[PDB]
Parts: structure tokens; C-alpha cells; sequence
């Protein structure tokens, strides 16, 4: 009886943290793609600046 | 704003959007050729924005106690207030 | 003397002059234009030829004809320094503008001024303790040192100072200036109150400090010239009175912004992000005029309004080189509701030691830095598997952790007015066996919440019983 | 250094910060008007520093054998290494 | 000298603008020599400013220059010495001697430009180099006139890698190797030199299978630039004029990256992508298109290059990884692991990999060994947390084949007779082809993993299993 609960449990928790890796894996694929955004605007300031002089 | 303020009488302005004004002053200082500062904002958009605020005052008992509330709204970047503006 | 020339060009407040007589002044000489509305005090910084200066304004301009008369005044600023500088707060000029009027100016001192030598250094290691417990566990000062604060101002990074003010200048003998780049009117109108009121600053009878104040509506120029007008009041303290100093500079950030804004404007082409070619150069010789020198070793609190967080932003980076501490506090500490809102990780002092401070409280500190590294470490790997389901010496560790991080909470006196809660200073020698005990795990026997924001060891048992209520 | 690398002493140079010559250089060179290399550090901050960091050497036994050896000292911002510098 | 009287008049850098007279024409891509206390500055001509005012860079120093000062032209690009006496000698980028051994040139000297040879001109080969390395053999089948490339992050023991296949293919090899270095270190030279006189590569008395092209990276970043144009004319020579087949060898590309987006900088040809020169893309297809299997001979480059911090999606590493024939990525992980070579052998890919190209039955056995190291590493995951044991028996038994693979793949190179001081082991294709066969057969599963570590073939396995045993 306590077998099957034990696997049961195993089943249980193992899923959930499959869930709140997902949620994390969002929050910080947002700001690898913002991060990724500001790292090609700064280059883009130092080109135009260097095109400028 | 400053009329009523320096009747010594209370007042309040609400700037609304001062983001707005940023992306204003962007384009003028990006137009005039100015070098582009920090998110492309120009770098005396802190003295803009400084002396904008400032204005606005509880002024002294000599004054007549001028009241001029500053409620400035600012249009959070996605919610993100780290960001320059 | 007379020498004339005209305003060619006005190009923000980085006028460019041409003095029409050959006789040119010097970089860094200073001119006055008059004008109706007082009289500009602008200081050649190019020589661009033909006899046309570059010139910075120290003042807002406005108004300017082309072509307006110029007449020059020579030098370097000379601003006026006494004990009758004490009590005033000062234009950038110099100009009483608290309006205690006019200063009894003994010696009037240039601008510019050259910092002391290699050889002249007298190096301080004599401990400066504030009272407040994370200070003094992670970054003890030392008296005469450089002291530095840095993330987002007036986020109580302000009342931090001012707390810092409440502590260690009501507990300094010696002079002490307060300068206050870009300071906010109301807090200033707020601490000039509060100076005067706790006799710090007394209208009649002698004030300890003096007060210099630059708004951030003032033009760029004059805030640039904010830092060097009181750099030099702090000079005529630290040499001509001889006494040991204390001085704030909020924000220096500031004076770096204000940098970069006028080199774009002088022609420099800007650097990296935009700041100044000279930034390294100017923080430099800044913070080495507040150095310790045999003629005394002057305590500095350095604030730093890092840009957005940006302590990659390269003047925030070498505020770093010219530090012996710093407190580098963070918002997302802030954010954990911690006030102290000091990053734990990120700050030091070259104080801590081992010897310096003595092993017992090295110890203390390089557990509590492990003990909080480990729970950072583990702070993924509990949240997507709860600290349940990790180790149980770790899970131990974890709970120690969550008490030490509330322990470090700690109200303070100036502070009260805005959090409500009576301050607290406990001496350094209790810090050390509070932490101490806390590590050991001796009254890990009561709340975690017990630990926040209170004092002594001793407060946390005295909250146990009203929580236990 | 070399004047001892010469007498055939052997000797150590400690380059700490080289970062900061980095910015020294950028600051020469964009007031010599020179075109920014990435970062704003000249393109040619490599050959001052390839040039200085290879003058450290073990000399051959008929060139004595002195040995100056070198340790340059770079700060790492963020500890980033794919910094131009 | 010659009519060509430029008088110098900026030093701006490298840069040295130079005032050709009015009637005298100098032209793109030509050589200036100034007469200097300093040897005689060359400095390339690169463009023309108008009124015979020309900008043109610098190769050596440009400490002490007056401007004003009097510049003879060569009349064209850089003229190296060639000849079948430029083996074993060190020719610096002007072509000067570092080696000390007088004269080099035969009768000729040559320009270092040359173009590309046409489509036309291209004879196509799909003749199989072998390194010897058995690993390397099996799993990436190296070409014969192939630009094999040496992709790797930071120093990789990159030096001592094209050591070991001097060491081994070199000497085997009976044409010209020509080693050409851009940039490196005076230490690593040093070295180079010393153990290449030692191998006797370069064969003190009598002639050397290899010729040699020192740079520093101390000299300015033009030398670096025209270092490797300097290399690539006298493989030419060699292929060409000699008739005879070379094996190229360069070193370190990156550096030659590095060297051209300064100078692109420099002439004011803003720095396109990470800083990386504009003209990128166009400089290494001028190189790599020159070195290829012509009709008149056939050249194996084996080029260095640095990945910046281990990134490939960096665009210079990425657009040299284009351009080469059989790129090979040395890994850090394998190479702590222990085994030399560090490649991680699911990281390379040679082009030679055609089923029957490198006949079926090598082929089958390369996508058996690509599975079963591939298992391993998918279940490496499984193993680590889940447990060793929980997996399946045939996934055990080819878990156990692979570590013994895997450690088949460590062979003790002989120059790290001084890195490990184990000897080299040099095994022939086919015995390479056969032994991994039989451990794949799982013949030799009765022989330790540690029996297959730091030992070459399986006669060598057993050798090292009875070893072990006694």
C-alpha cells in the first residue's frame, strides 16, 4: 500500500517540477531576449557614433 | 502653474506622459544631431526632466505657502523600472 | 583686467568667446560677462584659435545677444573659505544663498588645486564604527577613509546618509561639510531644517558644518563646478584650519552625467555609453584632494546614483578604484524588504581582517558570507525542488540563513520618521556575539521573523515573547 | 625590467591594471582624433599591447639567460572576457 | 632611386600618408620602401587621396619618422625570395632571414600577390591524407589537397597539435610543408624551431621537408596582415613552380582576423560585425581560394584558428568555418578527461564521409562508433542522477564499449613525450579501421577500459590488458 503511494507521490512531484522549471524558463527567456536586444543597440551606438566622426 | 503658486494659493499638475516627452526629445535631439545617449535617449534628458520637476514647490511662509503638487506619470517600459528613463 | 571680446557662438551653456584683443586668458582663467541679470561667470577651456575661446558657463544661459562684450576676471574661480563659511550654504560662485549674507572672507582659494603627493600621504587604518550592525560586520570604516554607497539615490539611499550624518557626525568632533550634487530641494529645505534644529548648524553661535548645495535644475556646467567649489572649502579645512573633516557628496554621479553632457558639447567625441574622455582623469584628482595626507586624513561618504544599476557604466566602475570601502546597496535587497538595503555580497572594506578587526569577528564574517552564499547558491534548486525535498544539513543551513538575512534587518534613527520604528545602534563588540550566537544556532530556537528589523541579541528574545503574544 | 633581463637577473613584472591603460590609451587616441576601435578602445590597442606584454623573455645562455617574466593584471568588468580588452 | 620621390607627411599610426609627385603614379597594392636606420620600412600602398598623395600602411615600426622624408617604390606587391632554398629557413614577412643563413632566394624572388586560380584552373581530388592519429583517422578521414582546419578555443595545445602531425604526417610525407605563423608567440617559435631541428625536419646539413615563416605578433598588425599573404605565395611556389605536392600549415587565423579588422579600422573602412573588418568575407576567400589541388599540385593546409571564448556563432570563426574543407574542434572537456587529441569527436566533421568515398565497411563502422559514443552521452544524464545500474543491460554493455572506446581514442602522442612523456603511437589506416571494428564486435570487452587508456592499437591493448594483469 505504501509502495504504490511512494511511486505515486514520486510521480506526482516530479511532474509539478517539470511545471516550475517551465515557469522560470519563461521569465528568464523574456529577458534573455530584451538583454539580447539592448547588447545590439549598444554596438549599433558605438557604429553610429564611429560613422558619425 | 506657477500663477496660482506664487499667489501663495495650492495647486497640483499632473504630467502625463513625461515618456512621451522622452521619445519627444529623442527625436528633436536625434534631428538636431545630438550624440545619442543611454537607450537613445539623450544625455540631458535628466536636466529636462530635473528641471521640469523642480518647478513645482511648497514654497516658504514669505511666499505665501505656494503650493504646486507635481504628479509626473511615467509609462513603465513593460513594466521594467529599471530603465534609464 | 579689461580685455575684451564678444560672444561669437552659444552653443548651450559652452558659450565660445572671441577676445578681440590678441591678449587671450589662460585655460582655466575665469571671465565674468555682464549681463543684466547679474553678471556669468564662464571659464576658458579651448583655445580654439584666432582668438576664439570655448568657454564653459557655470550659469543658465539665456537671453545672450551675439556678440556680447566680455570682460575677464582671470584665474581660476577663487571661492571664499573661513569659519564664516561655516553655517552658510554656498553658491558654486560661493554666494551665501541661505542668506546669511555675505561671507567675511578671509582667504578666497582657486577652484583648481593640485592633490598631495606620493610621499606626503599619511595612510590612516584607525577604525570609524557607525553603530549600525551590517556595517559593521561586513565593512567597518576607518576615520579620515574613503567611504562610497552606490544604486539607485533618494530610494532611501538619501536617509541611509542622512542616518549615516545622524550617527557619525553626532559622534565627529571635528568640521564637516555636506555637499549635495543634484539634491533635491525639499530633502535639502528638510536637512538644512533638521541641521539648524539639532544646533549642528546654529544661526547664532558656531556651526561644525557647512553646507554647500547644488540643485539638479542648475545647468550641467554648475553642477561639474559643484564638487571642486566644495573640494576646495574642504581644503581650507583640511590644510589652512588643519582639522580632520567629514564629507558627503550626493551624488557624484552627477558630477560624471554632467561631464559627459558638456564634452559633447566642448567637440569631444564621447566615449563608451557616452561619458567623458577625461572621466577617469576628473574622478581622479577629485578623490585624491580628499585624501589622507600628514595635514589630515579627511572621512568621505562617496554616493553613487548608478545608472539603472549599471555598475558596468564605467564611472561607476572606477568610483571603485578611488575607494577603500564601499557599500554598494541593492534594490533587489530593497526589494527583500531589508533596510539596511546593503547588497551583503557587495560591499567591503579593506578593514575586514582577520587581524585588523581581529580573527573571532573574521570568522563571524566569513561564516555568515559562506552560510549566505550556500542559500543563494541553493535559491533554483529550492524553488523548483522545495529545500524539503534537498539535504538536511543543508535545510538547516537554509532556515540559519533566512534568520540571518532578518537579523541584518535593523531600524534605524532617522529612519523612524519614515519606517516608524524607533532606530537602533548596538555596539560593535555586542554585533559580534549576537552574530556569533546566531551562528551557532543558540537562539535558532524562536521565529524567523523575530529577527527582523530589531537590534541586539537581546531585542530578537524580548520579540520572541511579543510574538508569543 | 630589460636592464636586468640584460645583466641576466632574472626578474618579475606585476602589469596591474592594464585595463586602466586600455582606457588611458582610448582617451589618447579619441583626442588624437583616431578612429574608435570597438569599445571605443582604439584599433591598435592590441599592438601596444602585444608589443609591451612580448618583451618579456628567457634569454638564450649566450644571451646570458635572464629571464624577466611578466603578469598582467586585467580587471574583468562583469567578468567579461569577450570584452575587446 | 626611382623618379617615385614620395616625401612623408602624416604618421598618423601605421597610417603614413606619403606626397608622390605630380608626374610620378604610384598605384593600388605596391610596395614603398623608405631607407631607415631601421632596415628599410615597407609600407603597402592602399589608396590614392588625389594629387599623388597616397595612404599607405606600415609593415614595420613607425618610431622616429620625419615627415618630409624621401620614399622609394619598389613598384608593386611585397617580393618575397623563392626558391628550393627556402627550405629550412625562417623568411620574416619582407622575406628577411630570422633562421641567419644568408641569402635566401634561389635566382628569384616573386610578389606576394597573386590571384586566385580560376574554375578552370581547379582539378577536383578525393585523395584521403592520413594523419596516423587514429582517432582522428577514423572519425574525420582527412583529404590529400584538402584545407583541413584546427577549430579550437583558447590555445588548445593548438602548437601541439600540428606538432604531432608534423611529427607523424611530415615525415611520412615526401613533398614540402611550409609552417607559417601569424602572430605567434616568441616562446611557442622558439620551441617550434628547436623541435623541428630536432624531428630534423629541418635537416641541418641537407634539405628540410620544411620551410619556415616566423610572425610575431610584436610586429605592427600590417606585418600580421602580410605574413600570411607571404606564407600562401611560397606554398604557390612550391605547387607550382616546384610541381610538388605541400602540406600548408598555418597558425593562428584568428590572429590574422584580428590583425586585418585593425587595419580595416585603421584605413577608416569602418569595422563591420563585432568589430570584424567589412572586407571579411572577401580577404579569406582570397586566401582560401589559393590555397587548393590544381593541376600543378596539390596543398593540405592545416589552419589554426581561436574561437573567441568558445563561441562559433561569433561571425569570424563562423565565416572561416565555411570556408574550410575539414574542420576538427578540439575540446576542452576530453582533453581533461585525459585523452590526447582533446577533439570531441561528435564536434567533428570532415567532408570525406561519403559511404563508399571512404568505402562502406569504414563507414558503417563510423556510424556505429557515433552511435555508441552518442549513447554514452545521452545516457551520461541517466547514469548521473537516475543511477548507473537502473538502465538496461545492452545499454550497460554499450556504455562499457564506450568508455573502453573512448579511452581507445587517447593515444599517447610522441610529442608529448615532454607533455606526458609517453611515447607517439603511429597506426595505420587500415589497422585503425579493424581494431575499432573488433572492440565494436565487443571482442575486447574482456580487456579493461584502463587497458585501452593512453595505448595505441589492440595489439598494444592486449599488451597493456597482460600489463595490467601482471
Amino acid at each position: 500500500q505504501g509502495y504504490a503511494a511512494e511511486i505515486s507521490a514520486r510521480r506526482n512531484a516530479m511532474d509539478n517540477a517539470s511545471k516550475n522549471a517551465g515557469d522560470m524558463i519563461n521569465r528568464y527567456s523574456i529577458l534573455y531576449n530584451r538583454t539580447r536586444q539592448a547588447v545590439i543597440t549598444n554596438e549599433l551606438v558605438d557604429i553610429i557614433t564611429g560613422a558619425s566622426s | 502653474g506657477e500663477w496660482f503658486r506664487d499667489n501663495g494659493k495650492h495647486a497640483l499638475i499632473v504630467y502625463d506622459d513625461l515618456s512621451k516627452q522622452a521619445v519627444a526629445y529623442r527625436q528633436l535631439s536625434l534631428l538636431l544631431r545630438r550624440p545619442p545617449g543611454r537607450e537613445a535617449y539623450p544625455g540631458d534628458v535628466f536636466y529636462l526632466h530635473s528641471r521640469l520637476l523642480e518647478r513645482a514647490a511648497k514654497l516658504s511662509e514669505k511666499e505665501g505657502s505656494g503650493s504646486l503638487t507635481a504628479l509626473p506619470v511615467i509609462e513603465t517600459q513593460g513594466g521594467d523600472v529599471s530603465a534609464y528613463i | 583686467t579689461p580685455i575684451t571680446g564678444k560672444v561669437t557662438a552659444v552653443i548651450g551653456a559652452i558659450v565660445d568667446v572671441h577676445f578681440e584683443q590678441s591678449e587671450l586668458p589662460a585655460i582655466l582663467n575665469a571671465l565674468e560677462i555682464k549681463t543684466p541679470q547679474g553678471k556669468l561667470v564662464l571659464e576658458v577651456a579651448q583655445h580654439l584659435g584666432e582668438n576664439t575661446v570655448r568657454t564653459i558657463a557655470m550659469d543658465g544661459t539665456e537671453g545672450l545677444v551675439r556678440g556680447e562684450k566680455v570682460l575677464d576676471t582671470g584665474g581660476p574661480i577663487s571661492v571664499p573659505v573661513g569659519r564664516e563659511t561655516l553655517g552658510r550654504i554656498i553658491n558654486v560662485i560661493g554666494e551665501p544663498i541661505d542668506e546669511r549674507g555675505p561671507i567675511k572672507s578671509k582667504l578666497r582659494k582657486p577652484i583648481h588645486a593640485d592633490p598631495p603627493s606620493f610621499a606626503e600621504q599619511s595612510t590612516s587604518a584607525e577604525i570609524l564604527e557607525t553603530g549600525i550592525k551590517v556595517v559593521d560586520l561586513l565593512a567597518p570604516y576607518a576615520r579620515g577613509g574613503k567611504i562610497g554607497l552606490f544604486g539607485g539615490a533618494g530610494v532611501g539611499k538619501t536617509v541611509f546618509i542622512q542616518e549615516l550624518i545622524n550617527n557619525i557626525a553626532k559622534a565627529h568632533g571635528g568640521f564637516s561639510v555636506f555637499t549635495g550634487v543634484g539634491e533635491r530641494t525639499r530633502e535639502g529645505n528638510d536637512l538644512y531644517r533638521e541641521m539648524k534644529e539639532t544646533g549642528v548648524i546654529n544661526l547664532e553661535g558656531e556651526s561644525k558644518v557647512a553646507l554647500v548645495f547644488g540643485q539638479m535644475n542648475e545647468p550641467p556646467g554648475a553642477r561639474a563646478r559643484v564638487a571642486l567649489t566644495g573640494l576646495t572649502i574642504a581644503e581650507y579645512f583640511r590644510d589652512e584650519e588643519g582639522q580632520d573633516v567629514l564629507l558627503f557628496i550626493d551624488n557624484i554621479f552627477r558630477f560624471t552625467q554632467a561631464g559627459s553632457e558638456v564634452s559633447a558639447l566642448l567637440g569631444r567625441i564621447p566615449s563608451a555609453v557616452g561619458y567623458q574622455p577625461t572621466l577617469a582623469t576628473d574622478m581622479g584628482l577629485l578623490q585624491e584632494r580628499i585624501t589622507t595626507t600628514k595635514k589630515g586624513s579627511v572621512t568621505s561618504v562617496q554616493a553613487v546614483y548608478v545608472p539603472a544599476d549599471d555598475l558596468t557604466d564605467p564611472a561607476p566602475a572606477t568610483t571603485f578604484a578611488h575607494l577603500d570601502a564601499t557599500t554598494v546597496l541593492s534594490r533587489g535587497i530593497s526589494e527583500l524588504g531589508i533596510y539596511p538595503a546593503v547588497d551583503p555580497l557587495d560591499s567591503k572594506s579593506r578593514l575586514l581582517d582577520a587581524a585588523v578587526v581581529g580573527q573571532e569577528h573574521y570568522d563571524v564574517a566569513s561564516k555568515v558570507q559562506e552560510t549566505l552564499q550556500t542559500y543563494k547558491s541553493l535559491q533554483d534548486i529550492i524553488a523548483i525542488l522545495g529545500m524539503d525535498e534537498l539535504s538536511e544539513q543543508d535545510k538547516l543551513t537554509v532556515e540559519r540563513a533566512r534568520k540571518i538575512q532578518r537579523f541584518l534587518s535593523q531600524p534605524f534613527a532617522v529612519a523612524e520618521v519614515f519606517t516608524g520604528i524607533p532606530g537602533k545602534l548596538v555596539r560593535l563588540k555586542d554585533t559580534v556575539a549576537s552574530f556569533k550566537a546566531v551562528l551557532e544556532g543558540k537562539y535558532d530556537n524562536i521565529p524567523e521573523h523575530a529577527f527582523y528589523m530589531v537590534g541586539g541579541i537581546e531585542d530578537v528574545v524580548a520579540k520572541a515573547e511579543k510574538l508569543a503574544a
